[PDB]
């Protein structure tokens, strides 16, 4: 049933700018389900576990891929958070609660829940930082999660009980997608491999050029680098598949403002349409916006700042203004040097 | 309640 | 129940290129486990507690030896690290997390440690903290461990628990060279380190005494508790090729099985395998990082293999490893 060719096209409809990452997920997703079709029946013994490790910058679409995949996929999907997770459940939460929410989506169907997908956001949150210690969000969380990720049956009261019984739902079959923004990881990889600082005439020095630090550096990531970050090596050993996402290109940004149905121009113009005046954006403004956005280095999430701040003056006085049929925005408006000219 | 650790 | 000859055969099934290391573990494990059976019935009471020390280059399978041995003998094993330490209690509870309930069953378990050279005494709170702290740990003691996290504490003896301190000692070869082999490397007549990769440094490590480890940074009191010493050899280029085929379970076998389920045959040519070895050498990750190269190289093929139709067999050319070509598909 799974198709790697079609799934890549489907993700392209909702995600843009990450072509390599789509290929990685299609292989792991196809392999994981194929394994369950014939479980441990092949001649090959000790088959490697198929897991996913999403790693990319902010606004790269980590949370977006989990949403799009859930809609396209038939099995139930869940969206949890690592910040809420706590060890030995004092007042925050428990690891077993993740399984309870999965059944609510699957309507207490063990046969249908074991084939489900799991996605945990902000994986970096559980990084073990116990230099000055007890720790409720550090080693305790990762230790409990590793036990679950290893594959074990955990007691879960079905429906809560009206019984003193619990179901032994398997865990090795269920898939897991550990993803989150890694801050400081680039420095760790750069610290290990620099291959520079040559003072000789023959030697070369690169101060601004960083050999595509946003994308190339991620491609050369190793498990040993994450160990210094704080993660446990056994946790990384269980995830042979890692996804690397490069920084969005200026071309990709333009596509994100036009092709998607959640585009800023579409919603903002729709909002202006309610007022009664149409909104027009030229192509020259779009490429200009992309350059400013990349400078901020905030991702797509910070794109809105440039568009809104530029239109702050226009929206403030637009209701008072009358007899304006359409609004025209030029490239200079993005810079802010020239005010936009209205159409009557 | 909470945890304190410094030097 | 097993014997040194039988365990050696089992060890050889999943490990290769380390012959001396097999004999060390076989007698140590057989003798150590023998103590558990006899107990104190014999006249020689207070017997046992012999530690094992492993020193070798990264990617030699030091960790694999413990994990493979744990599977062969079906004994619980944990893989803890000493780099995190600046706790000791974490190490003891870690082993218990395997079953969460062990009174007379976790005492016979095994533990492995990685990056033992990091704790070397620099001359400096980062180093020498751990070695003084590990003394009481190795010598045996009992530590409180809440079973399952919870309201009664559990006491577990550590003397029976065996320890295997794994690690890599870079630069150690030069230290012994000036002391035993010869004082050279900088002079004209003095032999330079020309054979960086032409010859294997391993032979020199075979003459490693505890006194040489003191100059590296270790404490003599810490080394005295680990009398056994293992000198793994430098991983060979052919060994990587053997690892892909000779072991019981290899990446090629696993990949063949996956495609076998799909219904397509998988074949890897000898020329392709040698190219992979050269790439792995540059990474300096040995076998541990070899899997990464194969995953990326076959990612494109794996993506299009299900979409492709009537492909009876897959032929992988050596150019594919280079990255300038695609593998041939047999219909
Ligand atoms: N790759 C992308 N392509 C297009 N739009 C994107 C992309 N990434 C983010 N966006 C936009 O930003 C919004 C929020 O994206 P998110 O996926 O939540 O960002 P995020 O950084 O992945 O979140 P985190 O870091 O995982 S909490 C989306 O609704 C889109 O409008
Ligand atoms: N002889 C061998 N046969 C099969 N695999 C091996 C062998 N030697 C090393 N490996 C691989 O190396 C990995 C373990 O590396 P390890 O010895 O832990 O490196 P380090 O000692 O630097 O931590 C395992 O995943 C294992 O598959």
């Amino acid at each position: 049933l799974p198709t790697p060719h079609e799934i890549r096209n489907h993700l392209d409809d909702y995600v843009i700018g990450q072509e390599q990452a789509k290929k990685v997920l299609a292989v792991a997703v196809y392999n994981h389900y194929k394994r369950l079709r014939n479980g441990d029946t092949s001649n090959g013994v000790e088959l490697g576990k198929s897991n996913i490790l999403l790693i990319g910058p902010t606004g790269s679409g980590k949370t977006l891929l989990a949403e799009t995949l859930a809609r396209l996929l038939d099995v139930p999907f869940t969206m949890a958070d690592a910040t809420t997770l706590t060890e030995a459940g004092y007042v925050g939460e428990d690891v077993e609660n993740i399984i309870q929410k999965l059944l609510q989506k699957s309507d207490y169907d063990v046969q249908k829940a074991q084939r489900g997908i799991v996605y945990i956001d902000q994986i970096d949150k559980i990084s073990r930082k116990s230099d000055n210690p007890r720790d409720v969000s550090g080693e305790g969380v990762q230790q409990a999660l590793l036990k679950l990720i290893e594959g074990t049956v955990a007691a879960v009261p079905p429906q809560g009980g009206r019984q003193q019984e619990f179901l032994q739902v398997d865990t090795s079959k269920i898939l897991f997608i550990c993803g989150g923004a890694f801050a400081g990881l680039d420095k760790v990889i750069s610290h290990r491999v620099e291959t520079g600082s040559g003072i000789g005439f023959g030697a070369t020095v690169k101060a601004k050029s960083d050999k595509a630090s946003e994308g190339e550096l991620l491609a050369q990531v190793e498990p040993e680098d994450l160990i210094k970050f704080g993660l446990i090596p056994e946790f990384i050993g269980r995830l042979p598949v890692v996804a690397t996402l490069n920084e969005l290109s200026e071309e990709a940004l333009i596509q994100i403002l036009k092709e998607p149905k959640n585009a800023l121009t579409k919603q903002y113009q729709a909002l202006f349409n309610l007022e009664g005046v149409d909104l027009e954006f030229r192509d020259e403004a779009l490429d200009a916006i992309a350059k400013k956005a990349m400078a901020r280095k905030t991702g797509a999430r910070g794109l809105r700042s440039i568009v809104e701040a530029a239109l702050l003056d226009t929206m403030y006085d637009l209701p008072s203004m009358e007899d304006v049929e359409k609004v025209v925005i030029d490239e200079s408006v993005i810079d802010g040097q020239s005010e936009p000219l209205l159409i009557y | 309640x909470x945890h304190x650790x410094x030097x």
